[PDB]
């Protein structure tokens, strides 16, 4: 009795929806970041009694991250020089140094320079992963991506790199968050919080494994889609980093070619020829794979688990790919994953041979090509691997077979934004109460 | 692992009727099942891409429902075009197909006229004397043949063919061939074909004596 | 809109390698996996494997991992498959088929290609042998056996096409030797075996040979 309509504003209630997210980050360096002006500082509030649903496979911010990264790379490459005139027929025998089978470029070509009436027989070095033989006489060669796309040299000073980025919601939207220690990226979290901005997310580019990542709270977490037993990619998140080290011992000599633009070829290789390689702590890798197998055979309880190397595809998926400095690696991982398990600290080091190339097809798809300028001197690198991008083979009876994959770059960042979710605040609500309004 | 045992082999219904199909999964497949319409050798078409969700562009008369491990497709207004072959699919595991179910024109039961031909003498001279049997103008498709030599069963070394459902009277014609060499053909004196069909009251066994 | 054309097919000799192909068209090439299914005659459909078009990752069925090999070409939007060391039971017509892949799982097929028949048999073009089957001796029947011809088509008729009483021509069966064969029959009244003429006409266009066999003479 005597209950009347009343309305409230600023109510704590929300609904899920997709929206644009902000770009905010710390003070800009190098004159992955092109964003101005802001200085974020997040604060987290643990919400009592808040039970909320989550889903890593459906959240829109992964797609926004993907588009933002692609657009940022495009804007990075927008002012840089284009290597179109280099497409002319190369003449190549190239047996100068001790090892030419490794590189095989030592190639000459007629470039037009600075007058449009004079041509000069320059010559430079190239890895024959970047070079494809022309039909007929086997001494004629050509750049690999010229007949399919244009090639842009990366600007040497603009060194886009995994700089941390914070994604902030706009006013009227709140980024929810979950810190349940045993969350597989989907299902309800009864331990929820909110923040203005995400942590310093790094846009790392790698295949067969994701590095410089975060580490789980409990033991190793195995996140996967659960619509069907048939799955595209199974993400495994480590709780204990394993250190990977890599190096390129040779001393490379940069050279400039005038095609005020300039083209930065490899002038000469100094020092005796040694193929690039990387190191892994053998005992740590054994223990990590054993724990991964023990965790993984809970989902698949009555079958053996065997790890084997990938099959087919491009170099981006057949070998572990990544970047250190201004060079790109493609490291044979066959010796690592060749393991099997039954169904029932740094004493030794594994070494893996590895190859580098310059003409990088754009990682998502082919049609636009990047050319990496050579990094002079010798290179060393250290990084922390934190997760595995596995994918299983179906159609095999009484034996599972998980093998590395992950060519689709989106899985790298979907493995990180499982925490977050964006909701739209719905501040207005009604209720019954005692009332009067004088008339 | 997963064996979609689609059944029955052949469904009979008059045009305009309602008709139902079944696709027995060997074990759990969740809701991950789809049905397709095969054609006269052309590209199959998607009808239902879950146990119940109809696909785009499909006529509304096509419908399906879940029954746990068993799944069902139902046509409400069976037109002339729908008398074709449908097979079921599951995508919960490695991907397997059904054997395919035919939907033919219904009619009255007709028994097969049964014949057996001895191997041709020219074929005897070639050294490959092969017996032949003929089932003609019967309905339904269920008719069956077993090859027998001196009442001893023969299996594996035989073939069969079936005509289209003859629109003249909506009946089938089936022939069977027993491939044998002259030496093998000389091992026995009497050769028989045991023909069985629901249209028959008994396994009518036509036979001949050599020579 | 989307169309998955196919090429290659016909006859491939026993033990030789073959290479089918596909061409995508009206859709984003990278977003949908491609699968290769086959149907042997007298069998249900079965899957061989699937190839991701973007990164090229294949995956094969268990029984055929050694023989198969899948690869693509992104620029032309073309796909391929090689099946080394063809055996006799590879006689089957092979579709390329798309599937609707979600963000984290694969699902049903939607659009099937036109398909490419493949016949595994090593034999030259050859006309048929023609064996008359003895007439049964109210309605009698008789037949004739077309034996060991390659390739198809073949044409059969009775009494130079004059006789049509229950005439039938069963589809050909690919025997183990790799040569086709079929049988044609005709039903006549029982008394007609002693009086009526019976000719079985056989025509084989690829070899162009023609025979008009008499099934009547051995009315016994
Ligand atoms: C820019 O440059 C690229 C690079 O050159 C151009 O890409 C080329 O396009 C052509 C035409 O589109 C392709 O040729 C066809 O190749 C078919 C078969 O493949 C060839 O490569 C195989 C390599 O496969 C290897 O790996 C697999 C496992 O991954 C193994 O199973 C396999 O054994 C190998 O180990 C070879 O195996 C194979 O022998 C070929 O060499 C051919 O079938 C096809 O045939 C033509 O001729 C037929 C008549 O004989 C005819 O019927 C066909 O229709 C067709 O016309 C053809 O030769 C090249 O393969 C391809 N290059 C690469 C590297 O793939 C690109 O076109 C060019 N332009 C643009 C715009 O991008
Ligand atoms: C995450 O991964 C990255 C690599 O993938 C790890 O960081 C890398 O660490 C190495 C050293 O361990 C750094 O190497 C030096 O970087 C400096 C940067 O200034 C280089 O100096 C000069 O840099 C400019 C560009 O600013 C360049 O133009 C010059 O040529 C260069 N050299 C000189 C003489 O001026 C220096 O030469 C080395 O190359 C990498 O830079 C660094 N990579 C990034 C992207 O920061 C990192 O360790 C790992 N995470 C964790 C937790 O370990
Ligand atoms: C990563 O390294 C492994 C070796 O540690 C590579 O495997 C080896 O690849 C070669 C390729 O030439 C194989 O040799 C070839 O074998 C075929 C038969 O399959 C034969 O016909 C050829 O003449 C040649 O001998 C070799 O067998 C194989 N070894 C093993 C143990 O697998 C692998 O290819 C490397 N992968 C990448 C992406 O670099
Ligand atoms: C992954 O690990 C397995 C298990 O160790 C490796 O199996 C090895 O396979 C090779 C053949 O590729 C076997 O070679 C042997 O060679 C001798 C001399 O030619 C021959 O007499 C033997 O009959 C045999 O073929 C080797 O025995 C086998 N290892 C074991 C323990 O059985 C496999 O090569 C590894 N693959 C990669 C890519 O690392
Ligand atoms: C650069 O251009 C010069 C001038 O055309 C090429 O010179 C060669 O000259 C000889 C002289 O008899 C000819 O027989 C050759 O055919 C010429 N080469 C070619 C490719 O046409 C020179 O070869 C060119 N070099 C390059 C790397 O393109
Ligand atoms: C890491 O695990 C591998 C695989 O078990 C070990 O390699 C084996 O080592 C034993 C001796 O300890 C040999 O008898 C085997 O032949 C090796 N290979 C295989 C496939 O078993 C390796 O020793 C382990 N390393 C460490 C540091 O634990
Ligand atoms: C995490 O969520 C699961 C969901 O069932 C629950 O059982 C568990 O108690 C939760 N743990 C914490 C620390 O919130
Ligand atoms: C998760 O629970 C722990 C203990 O109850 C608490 O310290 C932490 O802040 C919670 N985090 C969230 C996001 O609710």
């Amino acid at each position: 009795e005597n209950l009347w309509v009343t309305v409230y504003y600023g109510v704590p209630v929300w609904k899920e929806a997709k929206t644009t997210l902000f770009c905010a980050s710390d003070a800009k360096a190098y004159e992955t970041h092109a964003c101005v002006p802001t200085d974020p500082n997040p604060q987290e509030m643990v919400l009592k009694n808040v039970t909320e649903n989550f889903n890593m496979w459906k959240n829109d911010m992964v797609d926004q991250m993907h588009e933002d990264v692609i657009s940022l790379w495009d804007q990075s490459l927008k002012p840089c020089v284009k290597l179109t005139p280099l497409c002319v027929t190369l003449n190549c025998t190239n047996a100068t140094a001790s090892n030419s089978s490794i590189i095989e470029g030592m190639c000459s070509f007629n470039i037009t320079t600075e007058l449009r009436d004079k041509r000069e027989k320059k010559n430079a070095l190239f890895y024959k992963l970047d070079i494809v033989q022309l039909d007929g006489n086997s001494s004629q060669y050509r750049l690999i991506n010229c007949n399919t796309s244009v090639i842009t040299q990366a600007c040497p000073k603009v060194s886009f790199d995994p700089i941390p980025i914070h994604y902030c919601a706009p006013a009227g939207y709140a980024i929810l968050k979950c810190n349940n220690k045993t969350f597989t990226g989907t299902g309800p979290c009864n331990n929820v919080s909110t923040v203005q901005c995400t942590h310093g997310i790094k846009p790392v580019v790698s295949t067969q494994l994701l590095l410089n990542g975060s580490l789980a709270e409990g033991e190793i977490i195995i996140r996967s889609e659960n619509i069907t037993k048939n799955v595209k990619t199974i993400i495994v998140h480590l709780n204990e980093s394993v250190k990977i080290e890599c190096t390129r011992p040779n001393n490379k000599t940069r050279t400039s070619i005038r095609i005020g633009q300039w083209f930065y070829a490899t002038g000469q290789v100094i020092g005796d020829i040694r193929e690039a390689y990387c190191n892994i702590n053998e005992s740590k890798w054994n223990e990590t794979l054993q724990r991964v197998s023990k965790k993984l055979k809970e989902y698949f309880p009555h079958k053996n688990i065997t790890f084997q190397p990938s099959s087919g595809g491009d170099l981006e998926i057949t070998t572990h790919s990544f970047n250190c400095g201004g060079e790109f690696f493609y490291c044979n991982t066959s010796s690592l994953f060749n393991r099997t398990y039954m169904a029932n600290n740094s004493t030794r080091t594994i070494t893996i041979h590895c190859r580098i190339k310059q003409i990088i097809n754009m990682w998502q798809e082919v049609g636009r090509a990047m050319y990496a300028p050579p990094i002079a001197g010798n290179i060393t690198c250290i990084s922390n691997i934190t997760g595995l991008l596995l994918t299983r083979d179906g159609g095999k009876n009484n034996t599972e077979t998980f093998r590395p994959g992950g060519g689709n770059m989106k899985d790298n960042w979907r493995s990180e934004l499982y925490k977050y979710k964006v909701v739209k605040i719905e501040p207005l609500g009604v209720a019954p109460t005692r009332c009067k309004r004088r008339v | 692992e997963i064996v979609l045992t689609q059944s029955p082999a052949t469904l009979s219904a008059s045009p305009g009727e309602r008709v139902t199909l079944t696709c027995r999964a060997s074990r759990s497949v969740r809701n991950n099942v789809a049905w397709y319409q095969h054609k006269g050798g052309q590209s199959p078409r998607l009808l239902i891409y879950d146990a119940s969700t109809r696909a785009a562009g499909v006529p509304a008369r096509f419908s399906g429902s879940a029954s746990g491990t068993e799944f069902t497709l139902a046509i409400s207004n069976l037109e002339s075009e729908d008398f074709t072959v449908y097979f079921c699919l599951q995508y919960n595991n490695w991907w397997t197909f059904g054997q395919g179910t035919r939907v033919d024109i219904k009619r009255t039961v007709a028994a097969p006229s049964v014949f057996i031909f001895p191997p041709s003498d020219e074929q005897l001279k070639s050294g490959t004397a092969s017996v032949v049997c003929l089932l003609n103008n019967f309905y339904p498709r269920e008719a069956k043949v077993q090859w027998k030599v001196d009442n001893a069963l023969q299996s594996g070394n035989s073939q069969e063919s079936v005509t289209e459902q003859d629109s003249k009277d909506s009946t089938y014609s089936l022939s069977s061939t027993l491939t044998l060499s002259k030496a093998d053909y000389e091992k026995h004196k009497v050769y028989a074909c045991e023909v069985t069909h629901q249209g028959l009251s008994s396994p009518v066994t036509k036979s001949f004596n050599r020579g | 809109q989307v169309r998955l054309a196919q090429y290659g097919g016909g006859v491939k000799r026993l033990g030789a390698t073959m290479t089918l192909s596909c061409v995508a068209s009206g859709y984003t090439f990278n977003d949908y996996y491609i699968h290769w299914v086959r149907q042997a005659p007298g069998q249900g459909f079965e899957l061989l494997g699937y190839i991701d078009p973007a990164n090229g990752r294949p995956d094969y069925a268990g029984a055929l991992r050694e023989r198969l090999s899948f690869y693509r070409d992104k620029s032309m939007e073309t796909l391929y498959m090689d099946l080394r060391s063809l055996r006799y039971d590879d006689t089957a017509m092979y579709y390329c088929v798309r599937n609707v892949g979600t963000a984290g799982s694969l699902l049903h097929y939607d659009h099937w290609g036109s398909g490419s028949p493949v016949i595994v048999s090593s034999a030259s073009t050859k006309g048929p042998s023609v064996f008359p089957l003895a007439p049964s001796s109210g309605t009698a029947a008789l037949g004739c056996l077309v034996k060991d011809y390659f390739p198809e088509p073949v044409t059969v008729s009775w009494n130079s096409g004059a006789l049509t009483s229950g005439v039938h021509t069963f589809p050909a069966v690919l025997q183990s030797s790799g040569l086709y064969s079929l049988s044609s029959v005709v039903t006549v009244p029982s008394s007609s075996l002693g009086t009526q003429t019976y000719i079985c006409n056989v025509n084989h266009k690829p070899s162009n040979t023609k025979v008009d066999k008499r099934v009547e003479p051995k009315s016994c």
